């Protein structure tokens, strides 16, 4: 599977551009496709969402009336349209696929990025903004929420992500307890409503980076500032 | 050359059976010991009914 | 010679009949006469899962007791979210004539088969967002009646070849072939421990098989016509056998004998499916008179009717936790009862 | 309420529902036919696991399955019609053919399924009847009394003995069909030669009759 | 002079309302949807509305109420009658199509065509119905209703002709029964109401006896029509 994004460059303020997300290797029409931007200094912020069949469309409050999202099912391409660009839209734009059903693992694959430069919600914050680590040890990350993430149907819609240095982020834990495919079993997740922990066992190399907790209760999807794991 | 049937009958007849009363009591015991943990025999509570 | 072998077989059959009659001291009715009756089991419809446009032939329940697979004669398997009626997948079959379903206990695979002589295993939890065929299992010369999953990489298949087989999905070979029947085997029911399984045939007979060794251990003959349905007691020490002569019998293994006889005067349609309950007290039997009768397993008395169908019930399953029971009919509607 | 993931699951279910509906609206317009006939009968040359032959005449499609009939016959309960092929040329197999037909006619699950009946190899029948080497009356006791009726619709280019034997063979199946059926399904007999190209028109016309019957039996006309 | 006819109409209407309600329940829950069941459900619903209005008609007649109120009731009552007759014609025409062209009717027919035709008929009802008992263009309802009568006549005749020239028609005893009963009832028990409605003020012969005789007879016959329709269309199978 490969999501490759083209477009985005050096643009004057107030201009317009077009972002592309070429897909190769899956049933594109059966996938809901998000757009997530990371500011050059900040963390992850949700932008738009287009469903399977171009049915439901959601935008963030900060890009409503300025962005347009549309997909080309025949040619397998996702488009994001820029209107009235401002200096707060400089970021690296990520294209994410998500499927929704019983047993699904939304936010499995994230694409690369297109560096663009322009020349209430459930706000949840990871208190540990910077944590050290030593190889062979166990580290716990914590994420506290605003409103409870335990729904009436017994599901806690909280997700854990991981961005290695200079790479697109990767899913670790979906629904507070379930490990994703390709993730070593040493990652474990626990937590109640408005209190969550991500326990690593035997924190080895290639597991350092920034860990993000997002909520999938209600739109807009909200992330946290992350948690560096240095040496 | 149909010795398979007689061979199977010889291998099946020479087995150790039990009495019908013992096995019937086994069925009674298994049924009765779980009548407190079956959702259809007794009316299911509204708390544990997902339907 | 032929006469000598015939005489030996007749003598052995008479000896086995005498042995069974020697152990016939007390029947299940004689003892269970002194048990409090259940009463009247009244359970009503709670979900009507619609979307199939043709007769529903098989359904199965996942081990999680929330998902159920269904195959219909129009060429589509559907995986259902029972609590919500939602559909999870819709596998388009290559052949539209399917008579069997099989949901893996792990939940990663489903199986189908029918008149095309082939068992097709479908991979569900994969990337690329599409359910695709894992492996096609050729090797029978007749319609595949039933397919059950022993484990993630084993499957037991029955055919109208008078033959049952065991496969390795990873390799594709027949590890063993279960010969011995004389008619088209139509049903097989795995034992709870997944080391034994019984299979019923149109010759009015059921044989208990040993999966590993590969030999028939016991041969039960009390019916007068075909055996459409068969199911183990939850203990793993008894099994009920549905037949076209409207009679259900509760056979027993350690005694090699019939215990109870669930037959009524005003019933003539043959059975279509038989299942038990978690506690092993109720016996749900699906008939051709368009409704399901709920017997008391230990006392052979009816307890209620699930009369909500306007065609025959072709399939009937009970969840592994006992919460619900699902009847599928030729009217193309599933129904969940609790 | 319902979470965001529940709503997306609902929309996926609706997309699946839609696709199922178009598949149904596609498959509804194909007539569906079951072909039987034991052997030495000529199943291959009727219309120029399960083998499925598809042909289209007058803009309607047909699927004509033949399984290479005890317990799987309940699967074909919703078919439009069953094509039955009997070889009239051979006379020692005709009784087996009649018994097979009588089994399929009086089957519990086929009590509302009509049967087109094809009697193949009429040229060989003419040859073995004109030649006179064998006699149908030898195998069949009851051919002496029978005489050709006053409505011998068969063309004049056939000798009286040929027509008489042909109509006797037709009668031996029609009396099976028209004995105990209660009018729920009927049998349309036809004669063929295995070298006739206009052989799907007959299936098409009989099918028009079958569909008309079920339409006026569904809309209370009866 | 009038109370007797009023009571007879009321009782027959009560029975017919009961039957139509039974048909409504059956076609709503017990049975599935055919290509003819939707039309029959609509005809039964129209009969329910017509006979409910007749039920509320029954008591108010003896009671001295405002005659403007009576005319308002008459108009809002002749609204569902036109749905009823239009559907009694649509059923026969669709059945004629189903016997003329069977492969079409069972293979290549839009599924929502029944809904389209029925809602279009429901809408056309009031548009050509507001022209009512003076509620001088009263000549167009006559054309509409006579056209519908000819529609039922030709549909009946064609469905009769096609099976006349058939072969071994076993139900030939019952085909004549069903079709002749339908056409005769719709002609001699369902037209008089709509015919009086147009001749009510076109013909000023003798308003004194007109009211009593013709309106009593026509109301009773329309009630009988509406009471018997679901019985003959559904209870026979
Ligand atoms: C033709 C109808 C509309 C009519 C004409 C003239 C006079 C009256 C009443 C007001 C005395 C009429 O209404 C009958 O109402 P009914 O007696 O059936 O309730």
């Amino acid at each position: 599977v490969q999501l490759v994004e083209s477009g985005g460059g050096l643009v004057q303020p107030g201009g317009s551009r077009k972002l592309s997300c070429s897909a190769s290797g899956f049933a594109f029409s059966s996938f809901g496709m998000h757009w997530v931007r990371q500011a050059p200094e900040k963390g992850l912020e949700w932008v738009a969402y287009i469903s399977s069949g171009s049915g439901t469309i959601y935008y963030a409050d900060t890009v409503k009336g300025r962005f347009t999202i549309s997909r080309d099912d025949p040619k397998n391409t996702l488009f994001l349209q820029m209107t009235s660009l401002r200096s707060e839209d400089t970021a690296m734009y990520y294209c994410v696929r998500s499927i929704y059903y019983y047993g699904s693992s939304p936010f499995d694959f994230w694409g690369q990025g297109t560096t663009l430069t322009v020349s209430s919600d459930i706000v949840m914050t990871q208190a540990t903004s910077s944590v050290p680590v030593t190889p062979g040890e166990s580290v716990s990350i914590s994420c506290r929420s605003s409103k409870s993430l335990l729904h009436s149907n017994g599901n806690t819609y909280l997700y854990w992500f991981l961005q290695r240095p200079g790479q697109s982020p990767q899913l670790l834990i979906y629904r507070m307890s379930n490990l994703a495919s390709g993730v070593p079993d040493r990652f474990s997740g626990s937590g109640s409503g408005t209190a969550f922990t991500l326990t690593i066992s035997r924190l080895e190399a290639e597991d350092v980076g920034v860990y993000y907790c997002m909520q999938h209760l209600e739109y807009p999807l909200t992330f946290g500032a992350g948690t560096k794991l240095e040496l | 050359q149909a010795r398979k049937l007689v061979e199977q009958l010889k291998m099946e007849a020479n087995i150790d059976r039990i009495k019908v009363s013992k096995a019937a009591a086994d069925l009674m015991a298994y049924c009765e010991a779980h009548a407190k943990e079956d959702p259809l025999l007794t009316p299911v509570p509204a708390s544990e009914n997902p339907f | 010679e032929l006469d000598q072998l015939r005489q030996e077989a007749e003598q052995l059959k008479n000896q086995i009949r005498d042995a069974r009659k020697a152990c016939a001291d007390a029947t299940l009715s004689q003892i269970t006469n002194n048990i409090d009756p259940v009463g009247r089991i009244q359970m009503r419809t709670r979900r009507t899962l619609r979307g199939h446009l043709a007769k529903i032939y098989a359904m199965h329940w996942g081990t999680d007791s929330r998902l159920l697979v269904s195959a219909s004669q129009d060429g589509k398997l559907i995986i259902w979210d029972s609590y919500t009626t939602n559909k999870v997948h819709a596998i388009p079959l290559r052949s539209s004539w399917v008579m069997t379903c099989a949901y893996a206990p792990s939940g990663n695979y489903v199986a189908c088969g029918g008149l095309d002589n082939i068992c097709s295993i479908y991979n569900l939890k994969t990337r690329e967002g599409n359910v695709r065929v894992s492996r096609e299992l050729a090797g029978h010369t007749g319609y595949l009646s039933c397919c059950r999953f022993l484990d993630d990489n084993q499957i037991v298949t029955s055919s109208g070849d008078t033959t049952c087989a065991l496969w390795d999905i990873e390799t594709g070979q027949q590890t063993t072939t279960f010969t011995g029947h004389t008619g088209d085997v139509m049903s097989l029911s795995l034992a709870p421990d997944t080391r034994l399984f019984v299979s019923g045939a149109c010759d009015a007979s059921a044989k208990l098989w040993d999966v590993r060794e590969g030999m028939c251990r016991q041969t039960f003959t009390g019916h007068e016509s075909d055996i459409n349905a068969i199911c183990f007691f939850p203990n793993g020490n008894a099994f009920a056998t549905g037949s076209d002569d409207a009679t259900c019998r509760l056979f027993d293994l350690r005694a090699d004998q019939e215990l109870m006889t669930y037959s009524h005067d005003n019933i003539i349609c043959g059975i279509t499916s038989v299942s038990f309950s978690k506690s092993g007290r109720l016996l749900l039997a699906g008939y051709d008179d368009f409704n399901c009768n709920v017997w008391d397993a230990l006392k052979a008395d009816r307890a209620g009717v699930l009369a909500g169908h306007d065609n025959r019930v072709s399939c009937l399953g009970v969840t592994d936790d006992g919460m619900a029971v699902a009847t599928g009919s030729w009217d193309s509607f599933l129904k969940i009862w609790n | 309420t319902v979470s965001a993931e529940d709503k997306a699951a609902a929309e996926r279910s609706k997309m699946i529902d839609k696709n199922l509906r178009e598949d149904g609206e596609k498959a509804r317009r194909t007539l569906r036919l079951l072909l039987l006939g034991a052997d030495n009968s000529g199943k291959s040359t009727i219309v120029k696991g399960i083998f499925e032959t598809k042909f289209q005449v007058d803009k309607v499609n047909f699927h004509m399955f033949d399984v290479g009939r005890r317990k799987w016959i309940q699967c074909f309960n919703d078919v439009t019609a069953i094509i039955f092929v009997v070889d009239s040329s051979d006379y020692n197999r005709l009784q087996e053919a009649l018994n097979d037909f009588k089994s399929i006619w009086n089957n519990r699950w086929l009590r509302t399924i009509s049967v087109i009946l094809f009697l193949n190899k009429q040229d060989l029948l003419a040859e073995k009847v004109l030649a006179g080497k064998s006699k149908i009356e030898d195998y069949f006791p009851e051919f002496a009394r029978y005489t050709t009726p006053e409505d011998a619709t068969p063309e004049p280019g056939e000798d009286p003995r040929v027509t008489r034997a042909k109509y006797f063979i037709r009668k031996e199946f029609v009396d099976i069909s028209t004995a105990s059926g209660d009018g729920r399904h009927i049998c349309y007999p036809h004669f063929t030669c295995a070298v006739d190209t206009e052989n799907a028109r007959r299936i098409f016309n009989d099918c028009k009759d079958i569909i008309l019957q079920m339409n006026l039996r569904e809309y209370n006309l009866v | 002079q009038t109370l007797s006819f009023t009571v007879l109409t009321c009782i027959i209407s009560l029975v017919g309302l009961t039957g139509n309600a039974v048909v409504l329940w059956l076609l709503g829950y017990r049975m599935r949807r055919n290509a003819v069941s939707i039309y029959i459900l609509n005809l039964a619903a129209a009969d329910f509305l017509f006979l409910s209005f007749q039920i509320i008609r029954s008591p108010l007649r003896l009671i001295n109420i405002s005659h403007l109120i009576r005319k308002i009731l008459v108009s809002v009552m002749t609204f569902p009658y036109f749905t009823g007759l239009s559907m009694l014609s649509a059923i026969s025409t669709e059945r004629c199509l189903s016997v003329l062209w069977p492969i079409w009717y069972r293979c290549r027919r839009p599924t929502h065509l029944s809904a389209v035709v029925c809602v279009l008929l429901w809408g056309l009802s009031l548009l050509f119905s507001m022209l009512e008992w003076r509620f001088t263009s009263d000549f167009i309802p006559v054309a509409w209703l006579i056209f519908l009568c000819v529609v039922l006549c030709v549909s009946s005749l064609v469905l009769l002709v096609r099976i006349l020239c058939g072969s071994r028609k076993m139900p030939l005893t019952r085909l004549y029964v069903t079709i002749l009963l339908t056409v005769l009832v719709f002609l001699l028990c369902g037209l008089p109401f709509g015919i009086l409605g147009a001749l009510i003020y076109r013909m000023h012969l003798n308003l004194e006896v007109l009211y009593c005789h013709v309106y009593l007879v026509c109301m009773s016959l329309s009630s009988l029509n509406s009471s018997a329709n679901p019985i003959i269309y559904f209870f026979v199978g």
